[PDB]
């Protein structure tokens, strides 16, 4: 889960 | 928590299911979906990107074609021609007989496996499966073996040349699936018998050739051989005839382990009439004596057949227990039934 | 009323009731009812019973009829006289009825045996007595079981026995204390330092001195350091003053050194010829270790080296003084005569000039001490102070003390520790680090306390942060460390070392932390947390580590990428994989600047082998041709003048097997002190850690 969460944490660069 | 309330505006509502074409090293990934659409989406989120390989489900935004995340969806037919299950209930020690022709054959499905320890520390490791044959119309009989290796491990049977040649092939194509998902649910067993690629003479509907059925036999080979393939996934063969059967397949495998069936003896047929009668009720003039001494040649469902004949006159009667008289009659539509045709 | 074929309760405890007056009976009236089958109340007569032969202080029958009971024989009839009293007759007495045939067959953890002198021994280990039937009877499952929770550093001893018993003991035992902090292997760490371990060191191959030649032999010459040779010197009875030849580690080096030959080697002429035709790289940085490991010992490339050198261009001479000590001292002892007179000879201002050949003697000790070269150490930094000062230098002498011996009565922490007026809080962040933590492993909980007070006096808002860590550096994986993270600063560096080292244990058990530290934690901190990869990792790198930093490996932090590069780093490089040379594609076409890139890609080339080859075994061609192909750009970019030679620094160095090091659990000093200051690297920081 914590390399899910650090994973989906990016998404808001990525957007 | 913040982060499901969030990818999913992202990837919400709608999303096209897509499938990735191929993978570009800039994180884009050139995808396809109905019909003609390629594209690049870089994302980091729900990846897993490494796993992932060509030719399979990726989810794709709508805006704009973008993968939140994958999806593998199976299914398939060729997953659901493998189970269920049976757990049959047929233990080999419901046949008699063959405690010498099995014990082998039985150690080799049951060395590897459970019991390793010997085989193990041994160093010798002859994983490569066996095979099977015997007259005339038998193994189904060893299918009677085969059924208590469905008592353990892993199994799909894939039985019988129509399998092969249906349509025009694609060739082993059907056979590369089945090796490879049997090495994808390894440990597992796949048990062919009767092999007539080459005993089959016609092409159902428009299909050739001989060769080509002849080729894929050989890549039957190859993918057994194998270049390169340790998984188990190991094979049981069988089949009526040996003759038709090409060396090709033996020495790379099975080089080890080939069994041969006999037709029971005195003891054994008896035995086996005691097996199937064991259920039945039968009255008290019944003798498996003569019986035994009047048929040639049985195997196990043969007599199995006359007790079911045996039983359904006995219904003709309503009678739960079977009288030896309509044992011998109906015994005689067996008899007769076979000299007949 | 036992015996009534009423099913009705109860037997149990009524027996105190009336109790005299029924002890004018006998278990006469009660065989018939328990031996008679198909009769009420079986088992529930022997919950009267058991007090009956226990108080008669019968054994084997109060286990024989404790059986299906498991419950009541805990609680019993209290006064303790009569419990402590049938407590060690029943003790000294169902041992008696243990191993009577005799030799074995032994009991026959069963929960018969075991769970009642455990249940019992709840009582016993309670308040009274002590020594119970463990030191009686001779079982190691309950043993396990004897101890209770105490400090172990004196559990070390034990009962002696037959050899015999005492290889299973110490089997039992070792298994055992494997999962605790403390291990039999701490012979090597502890301090200790008492003459007891090298006595029971040396016992423990007494007295046989023919199949002696294991643990012994490559003992001695697996040994680079004098303390053990010399504390077991002294312990080793072995004829007389003549076992001084397979001490010092002189013949021991030599023979293990051409045995390396045997098993080697590494090319000469070839490369360092057709390199010498190339004159100078323009690294300044790398070649010198070359010459360093491989030669070893030869004379001719010394004077190269040195007369080189004497140009005095950067911190180049570094590598090659080291070869200049390192040749001679690679069997013994060796050039530590003319080792340090480069040191004075060269105020230094700083490192690079007269700090090199400073470094010099202190690491290529390597068992000395012997005693001159630690006076004449702390003689020589003593003479260069103010030059030294207490930045450039003071990072690398204690490891020319330490090293050697840890319980070292010499301090020299105090009187580098009197430089640290300078008040500069950058420079003593890697030079106070190791520095502080450089000078001894101790042990003695004093003096970090000492060093925190006269250091911090007040405090230094910085080090104190460094010194936490090297009190819980001192003490090695007590446990006390998961209780020393509670802190957890926002400076945080408490808890990545204090993880790191704070537990060494067989098993892991550290990703519930390891990883909650990763997601609980701060931002950046991130950065940190792969350097833990380092010590847990030495029992299954393969799995976790190329897992984790696979994903941190193409993250376009050129920090995380360094130091995830790292995190896999020398314990990535045990053993090799396809993984990792397929890998190598693609980490060295990126378009990236920086020497980022080619210590990934490069340092990524030396975890294919370490030390092994040429020859015998693997081709040194397709190295030749990779490092001759990637260096076809930028084109100089002189950082590919500088790969070239880092591959084979570890590459072509050979002549030591690692292996780990260590296979005996120590760990290198030089390793961990270096690798922690270029996380953030800047100018020769990388240099210093090339001293490697
Ligand atoms: N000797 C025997 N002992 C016990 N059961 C037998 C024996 N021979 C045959 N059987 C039963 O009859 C069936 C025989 O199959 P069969 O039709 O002979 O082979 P195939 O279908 O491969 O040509 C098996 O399923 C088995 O359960």
């Amino acid at each position: 889960a914590p390399p899910a969460l650090w994973d989906l944490a990016a998404d808001k660069q990525t957007l | 928590e913040e982060e499901r309330s969030k990818v999913d505006d992202l990837r919400g509502t709608p999303m096209s299911v897509g499938t990735l074409e191929e993978i570009i090293d800039d994180n884009h990934a050139i995808v396809s979906t109905s019909v003609g659409s390629e594209h690049y989406v870089s994302i980091l989120s729900f990846v897993d990107k490494d796993l992932l390989e060509p030719g399979c489900s990726v989810l794709l935004n709508h805006k704009v074609h973008a993968v939140i995340g994958v999806l593998m969806d199976d299914t398939d037919p060729l997953v659901t021609v493998m189970k269920v299950e049976k757990a049959p209930q047929e233990t080999y020690a419901d046949i008699g007989g063959l405690d010498n022709q099995i014990q082998e054959i039985k150690e080799s499905v049951e060395l590897p496996l459970t019991h390793p320890e010997y085989y193990e520390e041994m160093g010798i490791k002859p994983p490569k499966g066996v095979i099977l044959y015997g007259p005339p119309g038998t193994g189904k009989t060893l299918l009677a073996k085969a059924v208590a290796n469905q008592t353990s491990a892993t199994f799909l049977r894939v039985v019988g040349s129509e399998l092969i040649q249906k349509y025009l092939g694609d060739g082993p194509k059907l056979v590369r699936e089945l090796f490879r998902v049997a090495e994808e649910h390894a440990p597992s067993i796949v048990f062919i018998d009767e092999i007539d690629a080459i005993g089959t003479k016609r092409y159902d509907s428009n299909s050739g050739g001989e060769r080509e059925i002849q080729r894929t036999m050989l890549e039957l080979l190859n993918q057994l051989d194998g270049f390169d393939s340790r998984g188990d996934v190991k094979v049981i063969m069988a089949t009526n005839r040996i003759e038709t059967l090409d060396p090709a397949l033996i020495r790379p495998g099975r080089i080890d382990r080939k069994i041969e069936f006999p037709l029971p003896d005195e003891k054994t047929k008896k035995r086996i009439f005691q097996i199937h009668t064991s259920r039945m009720t039968l009255a008290d003039d019944v003798t498996l004596d003569d019986l035994i001494m009047a048929k040639d040649d049985l195997s196990g469902a043969d007599i199995k057949a006359i007790c079911t004949e045996a039983g359904l006159m006995a219904l003709r009667e309503r009678r739960m227990k079977v009288t030896n008289e309509d044992f011998k009659k109906s015994k005689e539509n067996v008899l007769y039934k076979k000299q007949e045709g | 009323m036992s015996g009534e074929v009423a099913k009705e309760w109860q037997e149990l405890d009524d027996a105190e009731k009336v109790q005299r007056e029924p002890l004018l009976t006998l278990v006469k009236e009660i065989v018939p009812y328990n031996m008679a089958h198909n009769a009420e109340h079986e088992a529930c007569d022997l919950l009267m019973e058991i007090e009956q032969v226990d108080m008669l202080e019968k054994d084997i029958d109060e286990n024989a009829y404790a059986k299906v009971c498991l419950y009541l024989t805990s609680c019993v009839n209290y006064v303790p006289e009569p419990e402590n009293s049938a407590l060690l007759r029943c003790a000294l007495g169902v041992f008696r009825k243990f191993s009577r045939f005799p030799e074995a067959l032994r009991l026959a953890l069963m929960l018969n045996d075991m769970e009642l002198v455990e249940d019992i021994f709840t009582s016993c280990k309670d308040v009274v007595v002590q020594k119970q039937m463990a030191f009686m009877l001779g079982r190691h499952g309950v043993f396990l079981e004897l101890s209770e929770d105490v400090e172990e550093y004196e559990d070390l001893t034990e009962i002696m026995s037959n050899v015999q018993l005492n290889s299973n003991f110490l089997a039992l035992a070792r298994e055992l204390d494997i999962m605790e902090p403390k291990v039999p292997d701490d012979i090597y760490k502890t301090h200790l330092e008492n003459n007891r371990f090298g006595g029971s060191g040396s016992q423990v191959d007494s007295a046989r001195m023919n199949l002696a030649s294991s643990f012994v032999n490559g003992f001695v010459n697996a040994a680079f350091g004098q303390d053990k040779l010399l504390t077991d010197d002294g312990n080793k009875w072995l004829y007389k003053n003549k076992d001084h030849g397979m001490l010092s580690a002189a013949a021991s080096l030599g023979m293990i050194l051409l045995w390396d030959v045997d098993g080697g080697l590494t090319q000469i002429d070839k490369y360092l010829y057709s390199s010498e035709d190339y004159i100078k790289s323009g690294a300044l940085l790398a070649c010198g270790i070359v010459n360093s490991g491989v030669r070893n010992e030869c004379d001719p490339a010394l004077a190269l080296l040195s007369d080189y050198v004497l140009h005095n261009s950067n911190t180049m001479r570094l590598g090659s003084i080291f070869g200049l000590g390192l040749a001679y001292a690679g069997s013994n002892r060796e050039d530590v005569l003319t080792l340090l007179l480069p040191v004075m000879g060269d105020s230094k201002s700083s490192m690079e000039v007269a700090g090199v050949t400073a470094l010099a003697c202190g690491m290529i000790a390597v068992g000395s001490c012997n005693g001159d070269v630690t006076s004449t150490i702390l003689q020589t930094i003593m003479e260069k102070s103010e030059t030294e000062l207490k930045d450039t230098y003071a990072r690398w002498l204690p490891l020319g003390l330490g090293l050697n011996h840890l319980g070292k009565g010499e301090a020299i922490e105090a009187i580098l520790a009197a430089l640290e007026v300078v008040s500069e809080p950058f420079r003593s962040f890697a030079n106070t680090l190791v520095d502080v933590c450089a000078y001894a492993g101790s042990g003695n909980v004093l003096k970090v306390q000492q060093l925190l007070h006269i250091c911090s006096e007040h405090f230094d808002s910085k080090e104190k942060e460094e010194d936490k860590d090297k009190k819980e550096k001192k003490d090695k994986d007590k446990k006390e460390a998961p209780a020393d993270m509670g802190a957890h600063q926002g400076v945080a560096v408490l808890g990545i070392a204090l993880i790191a080292m704070g537990e060494e244990i067989g098993a892991e058990m550290a990703l519930r932390t390891f990883g909650h530290l990763l997601r609980y934690g701060e931002p950046t901190l991130r950065r940190a947390v792969p350097l833990a990869l380092a010590l847990i990792s030495v029992s299954n790198p393969r799995l976790n580590i190329l897992d984790t930093l696979s994903k941190f490996s193409h993250d376009a932090d050129p920090e995380v990428s360094y130091n995830s590069i790292f995190a896999m780093g020398m314990v990535g490089s045990g053993t090799n994989n396809a993984r990792l040379a397929a890998m190598l594609r693609q980490l060295a076409q990126y378009h990236a600047k920086d020497p980022n890139n080619l210590f990934m890609v490069r340092l990524a080339q030396g975890l294919t082998h370490l030390g092994k080859g040429t020859l015998t075994l693997c081709p040194y061609h397709s190295d030749r041709q990779l490092m001759s192909q990637v260096a076809v750009a930028g084109l100089l970019t002189v950082l590919v003048s500088f790969l070239d030679v880092r591959n084979i620094i570890l590459g072509k160095s050979h002549y030591v097997l690692y292996g780990l090091v260590a296979a005996m659990q120590p760990r290198m000093l030089v390793t961990f002190d270096e690798e922690l200051r270029p996380l953030p690297v800047s100018v020769r920081v990388g240099q210093a850690v090339d001293v490697v």
